[PDB]
C-alpha cells in the first residue's frame, strides 16, 4: 500500500543509464540463445543490415550523454543477435531487434526494372561538360550512326571513336549491337564520351550480369568535371 | 591517513538532522543501523603467539 | 460526394448554398481528385471555410493587400489597441513556462530553501522559518589576468537555530555581493552540524584550540553571564545558542579564520558529561544541579 | 502411435510446395500461349447449372476474403525450421537440434560429478550468511591480502600473519564483519531501500548485475561520476523516476516535474573497490549514505560504515562476498513481500 518514488533502471547511477539498460537487454538475450548457430551465408556476405543512426539512437540511448564508442557496441550486439540462423532464430530476438530497425516500410523504392522497347531498343542518356546524348542500342551488326551521320564523318578524331567503342569492347560485343546516337552541346570529346557513357547505361538491359564489368571499367560513372568559375 | 570520524557516525549525524527539523523523514537505512552499530575502535591489537607454530 | 440540398441546407448558410449547387453540377460525382505535391493550396487542416476566424483570418474592415471594400469604406477608426489578439487562450506562454507577473518579490531564504530542498532533501520550512543567518565576512578579491585584474565578491556566513545547529558557508561571485552571500548562505546550510552545549547555554568547561594561526581560548561561563568575547565568535554563539561565554583569541586574528576555528573547536574539543562517563565506566554529578534538586 | 497426425500435415506442405512451385512456372509463359486458347475453350463451351455454382460461389468467396477484407488489424520452438526431405541427409540446423536432443538426455550419462567448484554457481547459488564456514571463505580466497610491502598499517588488527611476502587475513573476523554486514543489507532491503552495488574492476559487471536484479536495487560497473550523491540534479536530474508499491510494482501514476527533479540517494552503498572508488566514499560521507565495502590490507578500513575484510583483487572471492551480500538482500526482500501478502 504505500508508495515510494524510486529510480526506474537499475542503471540509473551510471553515467549513460538508458544506453546501459538497453544494452543489458541485448545481453541477456546473447546469454540465453548463446548456443544457437550463425548464418554460414555470413560468408557470402548477406546485404541487410538497416540499423538506426547514431543521432536516431541518441533520441533514446541518453542524448548527449550517448558516445560514439557506445553505438558501435550497440551494433556489434544487434549485428550477432541478427546474424543467427534464421531458421532457428525465435520471436524474442526478432522482437527485442524490431526497434533498431530504420524506419523504411511506410515508403516505397522509386525505380522500375528496365526494359526494352516496343521495338527492342534500349534507351539511355549520358552527359558530359555541357554535352548531352540519347543512344539508342538494338541487337545488330554494328552499324553505328551519329545524328544521321556517319561516325567518321561526325567525329574526326580517332580517340574519340575508339571512347564511343569502349563500352562495347568491355563486354566483347562490338559487332552485336546497332547504335543510333543522338547527341547536342559542347563540343567533340564531351559528345563522344556523353554518348560513350550512354551506351554503356544501355547495355546494362541486354545482360544484367554485366553490370559489373562495366562499373569496374569506369564506363558507368558519370563524369563531374565541368569548367569552374575561377574563385 | 588519518581515522575517519563520518562514515561510522552516520547515524548520529543523521540524528541531529530529524532532531532538529533540517531532515523531516527518516531514512530507511535509519533503523537498521542504529539495530547494528558499526565497530568505531580501529585499535592497533597485541598478540601474544603465532598460529602457525 | 454529391448531397441532396436538404442535407447540405442544415449545415451551411443559405448565402452559400447556391455556390455548392453549382459546384454540384459542374463537378461530375465520379471525378478522380488527384492530390499536388509542388503547390500547397488549402491549409494543413480540415476547414469548411464558412467562418470568418478573427485571428487566422484577415479582420473585417482593416486595410489590406486583399481588402474588398472601397478605400473610403473600412471601419477601423481607434489604432490605440492591436486589432487581433491571440487566439485561444490568448497567450503563447511555452509548456513549462510561467508569466512572469510578479518580479522581485522572491525571498532569498526561500530560493535556498527551495534548491537544496531539490539537491540534499532538506526540509525547506526548516531552512525559512528556523534559521538566522549573519554574515561574518564580505570583501572583494582579485586575481591578476593577462587581460586585467579580475575582482570577485567573497562572502563567508554563519546560520543556525539558536537550538544547538549551526552551520558556517563561504560564497565567491564576479557579479555582485549579494550573489555571493546567496552562495554563502547555500554552503551554511549544507554544513549545519549539531553542537553540544551544556545545559543548552554554555560549553563543557574549557576549550583551548588551535586553528591554523589562530589561538582560541574559551571558557565556560555562569548563568547569566552574557557573551563576552571576540565579536566573529559572538555572531556564532548567537545562531548556535550559546548564552554564556568567555574567551580570548591569541596570535593570529583573522576573522575567516576565527570563525572556522571556532566551530571546530565546539565539535572537535568537546566532550558531554554522558560521553565522559560511559568512556571510563563513572559517573558525573552536576553539583550545582544537585543542589537545587528535590 | 499418432505419428500419422504429423504425416498428414507434411503431405499437404509437400502438395503446397507443388502448387507454388507451378504457380511460378505460369507466371513466365506469356499471356498470348495461354490466354487466346482460354478463352477460346469457354468461347466453344456452355455453363451447366453446376459450373454457375461456382461461377458466383468463387466470386463471393473472392469478393469476400480477397477485396473486401481487413488487410491488417488495428511447433512453438524453432518455428522456422525447414525439415528436409525424408531422403535427403540432415541439414545443418537438423543436426544442431539432433545435437541438443542428445545434450539433455544421452551427453550427461556414466557419472555425475561432486566436490567441484563451478565459477558460474557463486553468482547464481550463493549460500545463505548462517551456512558460510572459514573453509569455505579459504576456498574462494579471501584470506589473500596484498604484499606485505604495500601494507596499510592501520589494517594490523585484521591481520592473521604474513606468509609468502603477502598477509593473511583473518577468516575469523572476516566471517564476523560479514555477518553484519549481510544483517544490514537484509535489512535495508526489507526496509524498501535504495541498495547500490558499486565496482568497476573488469569482470565484475556480471556479478554487480545479477546482485542488483535479486534485491531489486541498483549497480555501477563503468564509472563512478563525480558528484553523482553531491551534485546529483546536474548528473541524474534527466533520468526517469518511478512510483512503486509495497509489492515493488510500478504504481504508473505519472510523476509532477517536482517530484522528477528531487535528488533520490542510496539507503546503502556497496563498493567492491574502494580503493579505486575514494571519491563515492566521501560523497557517501557527505551524504550520510551508509557504505559496506572491501577491505584489503591497504586499505583504510575507517572509510566505511561496514568494512569486510578480504582479498578484493580476484573475482571469486569478489563474487563470493557479492552473492552472500546479494542473497541476503533478497532474504529481506523476500520477507517484506511475504508480509504484505499476509
Ligand atoms: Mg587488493
Amino acid at each position: 500500500l504505500p508508495r515510494r518514488i524510486v529510480p526506474k533502471l537499475a542503471t540509473f547511477y551510471s553515467a549513460n543509464p538508458n544506453h546501459e539498460d538497453r544494452i543489458n537487454r541485448l545481453e541477456r538475450l546473447l546469454r540465453k540463445y548463446i548456443k544457437l548457430p550463425s548464418q554460414n551465408n555470413n560468408e557470402a556476405q548477406q546485404t541487410k543490415a538497416p540499423w538506426i543512426s547514431f543521432d536516431e539512437y541518441a533520441l533514446i540511448g541518453g542524448g548527449t550523454k550517448l558516445k560514439p564508442t557506445q553505438y558501435t557496441q550497440l551494433l556489434y550486439m544487434l549485428n550477432k543477435l541478427h546474424n543467427i540462423d534464421p531458421q532457428l532464430t525465435n520471436d524474442e530476438i526478432t522482437s527485442e531487434l524490431s526497434q533498431y530497425y530504420k524506419k523504411s516500410s511506410m515508403l516505397s523504392n522509386n525505380i522500375k526494372i528496365k526494359t526494352l522497347d516496343e521495338f527492342g531498343r534500349s534507351i539511355a542518356v549520358g552527359k558530359r561538360k555541357s554535352s548531352t546524348a540519347k543512344v539508342f542500342v538494338v541487337r545488330g551488326t554494328g552499324e553505328i550512326l551519329v545524328n544521321g551521320r556517319q561516325l567518321n564523318d561526325y567525329f574526326l578524331k580517332m580517340k574519340d571513336r575508339e571512347s564511343i567503342m569502349y563500352p562495347l569492347q568491355v563486354i566483347e560485343s562490338v559487332g552485336k549491337y546497332n547504335i543510333f546516337a543522338t547527341t547536342s552541346g559542347g563540343g567533340p570529346t564531351g559528345q563522344a564520351e556523353s554518348i560513350m557513357h550512354a551506351i554503356a547505361k544501355a547495355l546494362v538491359v541486354f545482360n544484367p550480369l554485366l553490370k559489373s564489368r562495366l562499373h569496374k571499367a569506369g564506363v558507368l560513372t558519370r563524369d563531374y568535371r565541368h569548367v569552374e568559375r575561377k574563385k | 591517513m588519518k581515522i575517519q570520524t563520518n562514515a561510522v557516525n552516520v547515524l548520529q549525524r543523521t540524528s541531529a538532522y530529524l532532531k532538529s527539523g533540517l531532515l523531516k523523514e527518516t531514512p530507511a537505512w535509519y533503523n537498521v543501523v542504529a539495530s547494528i552499530p558499526p565497530s568505531t575502535k580501529f585499535t592497533r591489537e597485541p598478540r601474544f603467539k603465532n598460529p602457525s607454530n | 460526394q454529391h448531397y441532396d440540398e436538404s442535407l447540405l441546407s442544415r449545415y451551411y448558410p443559405e448565402s452559400l448554398l447556391k455556390s455548392i449547387k453549382l459546384a454540384q453540377q459542374t463537378i461530375p460525382e465520379d471525378t478522380k481528385f488527384r492530390v499536388s505535391r509542388n503547390v500547397e493550396f488549402a491549409p494543413p487542416y480540415l476547414d469548411d471555410f464558412t467562418k470568418i476566424h478573427p485571428f487566422w483570418d484577415y479582420k473585417p474592415g482593416m486595410p489590406h493587400l486583399h481588402a474588398q471594400e472601397e478605400n473610403n469604406n473600412f471601419s477601423i477608426f481607434r489604432w490605440d489597441q492591436v486589432q487581433q489578439p491571440l487566439p485561444g487562450e490568448g497567450n503563447i506562454l511555452p509548456p513549462g513556462v510561467s508569466l512572469p507577473n510578479d518580479g522581485g518579490r522572491k525571498s532569498k531564504s526561500a530560493d535556498v530553501a527551495a534548491g537544496l530542498h531539490k539537491q540534499t532533501g532538506v526540509d525547506p520550512d526548516y531552512i525559512t522559518r528556523k534559521l538566522t543567518m549573519k554574515p561574518l565576512v564580505m570583501k572583494r578579491v582579485s586575481n591578476q589576468t593577462g587581460k586585467g585584474k579580475i575582482a570577485s565578491f567573497y562572502a563567508l556566513v554563519v546560520v543556525g537555530d539558536k537550538n544547538g545547529m549551526v552551520g558556517l558557508g563561504e560564497g565567491k561571485s564576479r557579479e555582485e555581493m549579494s550573489k555571493a552571500i546567496f552562495k554563502a548562505h547555500w554552503d551554511a546550510v549544507r554544513n549545519l552540524k549539531e553542537i553540544p552545549r551544556y545545559e543548552n547555554r554554555t560549553i563543557y568547561g574549557d576549550i583551548d584550540f588551535r586553528y591554523h594561526g589562530v589561538k582560541l581560548h574559551l571558557r565556560s561561563a555562569k548563568p547569566g553571564f552574557g557573551l563576552r568575547v571576540n565579536h566573529v565568535i559572538f555572531e556564532i554563539c548567537e545562531c548556535a545558542g550559546i548564552k554564556d561565554l568567555s574567551g580570548k583569541v591569541y596570535k593570529s586574528r583573522n576573522d575567516m579564520n576565527i570563525a572556522k576555528g571556532t566551530i571546530e573547536a565546539f565539535t572537535k574539543a568537546q566532550k558531554t558529561l554522558d560521553e565522559v562517563a560511559l568512556g571510563r565506566g563513572k559517573k558525573l554529578v552536576d553539583v550545582r544541579k544537585v543542589y537545587y534538586s528535590s | 502411435p499418432n505419428n500419422n497426425d504429423e504425416v498428414m500435415l507434411l503431405q499437404q506442405k509437400l502438395l503446397y510446395d507443388e502448387i507454388r512451385s507451378e504457380l511460378k512456372s505460369l507466371s513466365q509463359v506469356p499471356e498470348d500461349e495461354i490466354l487466346p486458347e482460354l478463352k477460346k475453350s469457354l468461347e466453344q463451351d456452355k455453363l451447366s447449372d453446376k459450373e454457375q455454382q461456382l461461377e458466383a460461389e468463387l466470386s463471393d468467396f473472392f469478393r469476400n476474403y480477397a477485396l473486401l477484407n481487413k488487410l491488417f488489424d488495428s511447433t512453438k520452438p524453432y518455428p522456422n525450421l525447414i525439415p528436409s526431405a525424408n531422403d535427403k541427409p540432415y541439414s545443418s540446423q537438423e543436426l544442431f537440434l539432433r545435437q541438443l536432443n542428445h545434450s539433455m538426455r544421452t551427453a550427461k550419462l556414466g557419472a555425475t560429478i561432486s566436490k567441484v567448484y563451478y565459477p558460474h554457481k557463486d553468482i547464481f547459488y550463493p549460500p545463505l550468511p548462517e551456512n558460510i564456514t572459514v573453509e569455505s571463505l579459504m576456498s574462494a580466497g579471501v584470506h589473500l591480502g596484498q604484499s606485505t610491502s604495500l601494507w596499510r598499517s592501520s589494517t594490523q588488527s585484521y591481520i592473521y600473519g604474513e606468509y609468502k611476502g603477502i598477509h593473511i587475513i583473518d577468516l575469523n573476523q572476516t566471517l564476523s564483519y560479514l555477518k553484519r554486514a549481510a544483517k544490514v543489507v537484509e535489512g535495508v532491503s526489507e526496509s524498501g531501500g535504495i541498495i547500490l552495488f558499486l565496482g568497476t574492476r573488469q569482470g565484475q559487471k556480471r556479478g554487480l548485475e545479477e546482485a542488483a536484479k535479486k534485491t531489486h536495487g541498483y549497480y555501477v560497473s563503468t564509472r563512478w561520476i563525480p558528484g553523482t550523491l553531491t551534485n546529483s540534479t546536474e548528473i541524474s536530474g534527466i533520468w526517469e523516476k518511478q512510483e512503486i508499491d509495497s509489492n515493488d510494482n510500478p504504481t504508473e501514476r505519472a510523476l509532477s516535474p517536482n517530484e522528477t527533479s528531487k535528488q533520490v540517494k542510496p539507503d546503502l552503498l556497496v563498493v567492491l573497490n574502494p580503493t579505486e572508488n575514494r571519491n563515492a566514499l566521501l560523497e557517501a560521507i557527505k551524504s550520510r549514505v551508509p557504505t559496506i565495502a572491501i577491505i584489503d590490507t591497504d586499505s583504510e578500513p575507517s572509510l566505511v560504515t561496514y568494512p569486510i575484510p578480504g582479498n578484493d583483487d580476484s573475482l571469486r572471492s569478489v563474487n563470493f562476498l557479492l552473492g552472500v551480500l546479494a542473497r541476503a538482500g533478497q532474504r529481506g526482500l523476500q520477507n517484506r513481500l511475504a508480509r504484505n501478502n499476509e
